[PDB]
This record gives structure tokens, C-alpha cells and sequence, in this order.
């Protein structure tokens, strides 16, 4: 029987008898972001570019000066 | 306006056993008066003064006697056909067969003799219950007066009528007074009733057509024979007519068993012969107006319900066997429903399924609900229990055990809420 299986101490009625199952805490858990978020904070393609063909332009400056000191 | 029977009038003159209660005494009081010449007149004739003297079974079921007694064949067939006379009354509250049998042992032997010339029976058996012996005694010997002095045998009277009656004592069953159980007790079996296809009319004692009639009906009928139908039609009202004895028992000053006319209010029977309610009328509680059998009513309709067959079941209860037990406010209504109960499941007799089972079902949740051990559902769940038993039973002693219940569900039901919430607050406390 049903009620003798979850009787309760002081219950007078078939209703009201003692429950508790896996569930949701008060408050309704918290929201879990589905959606995607990627930031793109890389360095601009400009700044790489003129970063790339200064360092291009010094560094063969610094070739010719190596070059011109083992020569 | 229905009551006030004069001592003229009252049909058992010697119901307390004042006088002479053998052949002497019955002659004197006017016993086997012309008992010859009703004999002769006829069996059709007989029945027809039953039919219209409204006389109706006294042994509970009420059918009416005149037309139960004309159910019988009337062509002599190779059978030879019976009477059998309910003298097994083991319903609580009633003792008037155990009166009659005791102290005007003639009229019933008289009735017998003219019940078995109304419905062409052959011979006569009285169904002594076990308990009584010295009624048995008295009875034994008041058939060998009889027998003595030819008012029973090969020649009952100056009538040329064949007429035999022996008598048959129980040992202590409560369903052996049921009719087809009965019988089967007196054929030397267990007292199992059988089940209705074959009518007691039909295939009765052993397997002849018999006739089982109560011990007041069968008493009553010579004197109503002697005295005129329309004599006993004037008491009573309606189709509900004639004297009827009621006991009246339990919480009243002085239990007593009076012969009283029927349709009597209840009240004014009470508080006129008996002598009233212990603590005056205020203080009744709840009234039984039949045996255990039939569902009690309250204080509330006892006030102007009548005493009779059709008021009584105009409300919803029965007369039964018309002994009325009362209980005051000093008693628990649900512990006397409680050993209600317990004397229907000890005497059921345990064929047949829902009353073999239920009526220990019925015992074991009445006596949880007695503390308070149960449940709102739990009442819910008795009252279906016995809507379950009543309908599905072989006899009427399932319908015995399930009414008591009903009306207790149907009349007291804030006091078994109360006693159920009080259980429950005193399991929480503890
Ligand atoms: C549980 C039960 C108890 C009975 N008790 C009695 C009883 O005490 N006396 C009796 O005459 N019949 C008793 N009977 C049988 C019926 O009252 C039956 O109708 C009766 O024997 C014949 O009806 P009558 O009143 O027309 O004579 C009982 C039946 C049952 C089912
Ligand atoms: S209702 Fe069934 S169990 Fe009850 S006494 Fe009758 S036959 Fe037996």
C-alpha cells in the first residue's frame, strides 16, 4: 500500500505524504550561456603587414652592415 | 394514533409465563378451540385468510405469509412437502421466539398444524435453536400432550387431516436460522445455505417442496384465523398491519418485551412500556430498530419514526426481527458497530467468497477505527468495502454484516473524523 509505504508520522490524510526527489533548487539553477562567444583581439592585418615589411627592410639593412664587416 | 393494544386485543396472553403454560392452561386461555372445523373448511380457504388478514413475515424479510404459503403446490405430487418452523432465532437483540416457545408452546404447535393443513404439507419440523434446552423441554412436552390428547397425528382433530410434527434443535450457528441453510443443518449437513434457483418451494428439506416460516407468523396465524382477518387488519396502517412483540433492550431503565400494535412511533413505544431512555429522551444517542441486521438510526429520526415495516425502510433501515436496541451518550456507537462486526465475521458461516473474507476485513478496519487508527480514505475505502460484500453474497447474512457499517458510515461519520484526528494529532505528538 502506498500509504503504508510513505507513511508519515502525523498525517491524517492519503494527501500530504512525505516526497522528495532529484529536482531543481530554489531559485531555478542559473543560466549556461548555449551560444558562442570568441573574441578576436589578434593584431590588426595593417599592424602585422607594416610590422612584417619593417622588419624585412631592417633586417636586410643589418645584412648588408654583417656583409660589409665580414667582407 | 397507531399503539395502546388492550389485553383483549393482545394476542400472546401469556408471554411473561404467568399461568399455566401447558394443555390446560391453553385450553383455559382459549387454545384448540375449533380447530376441527378450520381444518375442514379448507386449504384454499386458509390461504385466502392469510392473503387478506395482511399478515407479513415476521421473521425479518417481511414477504407476505398468505401468498409465501400459497407458493406451495397444489397437487399432491409423489413428494410429500414439509413444514419447517424457525424456531433458530440467533440475530442479537430479539428473544421473542424464545418467549413464545417457552410459555405458549400450544399456539405454536396449533399454528403448525394449521400452516401444514394450509399448504398441504405432509409433516412438520420446529428448528429449536441449540441454547434453548429448557424451551426444548417445555415444548417436548407440550407435543406429548398434544400427541396425548389427538390434537396432533393420524387424526389431529375430528378432521380426517395427516399431520405429524417433530422437532430438531441446532447447536449454536447463527446462519442455521437462515432457510435454505436450515434445511440443509436438518438433512445432517453443515449449515451452509444453498443458493436460490431452486426455490425452498420447489426443492426444499429433502428435496421436497417445503415451507420455512417464523415462529410468530405461524403462532399468530390461528388466533388471526379464529379472530378474523379484518380483526387483524384493523391495527397497524396500510400494508404493514397487525401486533407485532418488540423487545427493547440496552440503555433504557427497564428492558422489556411488550406486544404492542404495529406503526407505534418509537418514542412513544420506548417511553410508555418500557420506561424510557436511562438519562430521559435527550440523552439517546443512536437506536438499532431491528436486530444487528438492519442500520441504526440517530436521535434525530427516532423522534417520529414509526415502528413498522414501511416507515422503516421509508428511512434507510429495516424492521427485521423489530427489537430495538438503544444505546445512550454514554456508549461508543462505533465500538457496538465494532462487536457487531465481530459477531458477523465468528458467524458467518464461510462458503462463499466476499463474506467469508469481508466480514473479517469489515472486523479488522472496525476495530482500527474504534482507537482511531485509520484514514479519511481509509473510511471511504470500509464504506466500499461494504457496497463490495452486500450485493455478491450467497445470503442475506453478507447484506447483515454490510448495513450496520453503512449506516454507522452514513449517520456517525464526524465521529469517526474525530476520533481519526485525534489519533493523529497524538501519533505526531509522540
Ligand atoms: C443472517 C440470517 C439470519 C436469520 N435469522 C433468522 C431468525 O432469527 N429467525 C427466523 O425465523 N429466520 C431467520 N432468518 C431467515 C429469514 O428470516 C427467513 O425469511 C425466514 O426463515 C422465513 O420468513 P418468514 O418471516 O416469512 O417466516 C435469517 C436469515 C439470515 C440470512
Ligand atoms: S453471505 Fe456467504 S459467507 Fe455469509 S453466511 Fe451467507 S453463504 Fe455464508
Amino acid at each position: 500500500t502506498e500509504a503504508y509505504i510513505r507513511n508519515k508520522p502525523g498525517m491524517v490524510s492519503v494527501k500530504d505524504m512525505p516526497v522528495l526527489q532529484d529536482g531543481p533548487p530554489p531559485g531555478g539553477f542559473a543560466p549556461v550561456r548555449f551560444a558562442r562567444r570568441i573574441p578576436n583581439k589578434g593584431p590588426s592585418a595593417v599592424a602585422i603587414f607594416l610590422a612584417a615589411f619593417g622588419t624585412f627592410s631592417w633586417g636586410m639593412y643589418q645584412v648588408g652592415q654583417g656583409n660589409k664587416i665580414r667582407r | 394514533h397507531f399503539g395502546g393494544l388492550k389485553d383483549e386485543d393482545r394476542i400472546f396472553t401469556n408471554l411473561y409465563g404467568l399461568h399455566d403454560p401447558f394443555l390446560k392452561g391453553a385450553m383455559k386461555r382459549g387454545d384448540w378451540y375449533r380447530t376441527k372445523d378450520l381444518v375442514i373448511k379448507g386449504t384454499d380457504w386458509i390461504v385466502n385468510e392469510m392473503k387478506k388478514s395482511g399478515l407479513r413475515g415476521r421473521g425479518g424479510a417481511g414477504f407476505p405469509s398468505g401468498l409465501k404459503w400459497s407458493f406451495m403446490p397444489k397437487v399432491s405430487d409423489g413428494r410429500p412437502s414439509y413444514l419447517v418452523v424457525n424456531a433458530d432465532e440467533s440475530e442479537p437483540g430479539t428473544c421473542k421466539d424464545r418467549e413464545i416457545m417457552r410459555h405458549d408452546p400450544h399456539k405454536l404447535l396449533e399454528g403448525c398444524l394449521i400452516a401444514g393443513v394450509g399448504m398441504r404439507a405432509t409433516a412438520a419440523y420446529i428448528y429449536i435453536r441449540g441454547e434453548y434446552v429448557n424451551e426444548r423441554k417445555n415444548l417436548e412436552k407440550a407435543r406429548q400432550e398434544a400427541y396425548a390428547a389427538g390434537l396432533l397425528g393420524k387424526n389431529a382433530c375430528g378432521s380426517g387431516y395427516d399431520f405429524d410434527v417433530h422437532i430438531h434443535f441446532g447447536a449454536g450457528a447463527y446462519i442455521c436460522g437462515e432457510e435454505t441453510a436450515l434445511l440443509e443443518s436438518l438433512e445432517g449437513k453443515q449449515g451452509k445455505p444453498r443458493l436460490k434457483p431452486p426455490f425452498p418451494a420447489n426443492a426444499g428439506l429433502y428435496g421436497c417442496p417445503t415451507t420455512v416460516t417464523n415462529v410468530e407468523t405461524v403462532a399468530v396465524s390461528p388466533t388471526i384465523l379464529r379472530r378474523g382477518p379484518e380483526w387483524f387488519a384493523g391495527f397497524g396502517r396500510k400494508n404493514n398491519a397487525g401486533t407485532k412483540l418488540f423487545c427493547v433492550s440496552g440503555h433504557v431503565n427497564k428492558p422489556c418485551t411488550v406486544e404492542e400494535e404495529m406503526s407505534i412511533p418509537l418514542k412513544e413505544l420506548i417511553e410508555r412500556h418500557c420506561g424510557g431512555v436511562r438519562g430521559g429522551w435527550d440523552n439517546l444517542l443512536a437506536v438499532i430498530p431491528g436486530g444487528s441486521s438492519v442500520p441504526l438510526l440517530p436521535k434525530s429520526i427516532c423522534d417520529d419514526v414509526l415502528m413498522d415495516y414501511d416507515a422503516l425502510k421509508a428511512v434507510q433501515s429495516g424492521l427485521g426481527t423489530a427489537a430495538v436496541i438503544v444505546m445512550d451518550k454514554s456508549t461508543d456507537v462505533v465500538d457496538a458497530i465494532a462487536r457487531l462486526s465481530y459477531f458477523y465475521k465468528h458467524e458467518s458461516c464461510g462458503q462463499c467468497t466476499p463474506c467469508r473474507e469481508g466480514t473479517g476485513w469489515l472486523w479488522t478496519i472496525m476495530e482500527r477505527m474504534k482507537v482511531g487508527n485509520a484514514k479519511l480514505e481509509e473510511i471511504d475505502m470500509l464504506q466500499e468495502l461494504t457496497k463490495q460484500i452486500e450485493g455478491h453474497t450467497i445470503c442475506a447474512l453478507g447484506d447483515a454484516a454490510a448495513w450496520p457499517v453503512q449506516g454507522l458510515i452514513r449517520h456517525f461519520r464526524p465521529e469517526l473524523e474525530r476520533r481519526i484526528r485525534e489519533n493523529a494529532e497524538r501519533e505526531l505528538l509522540q
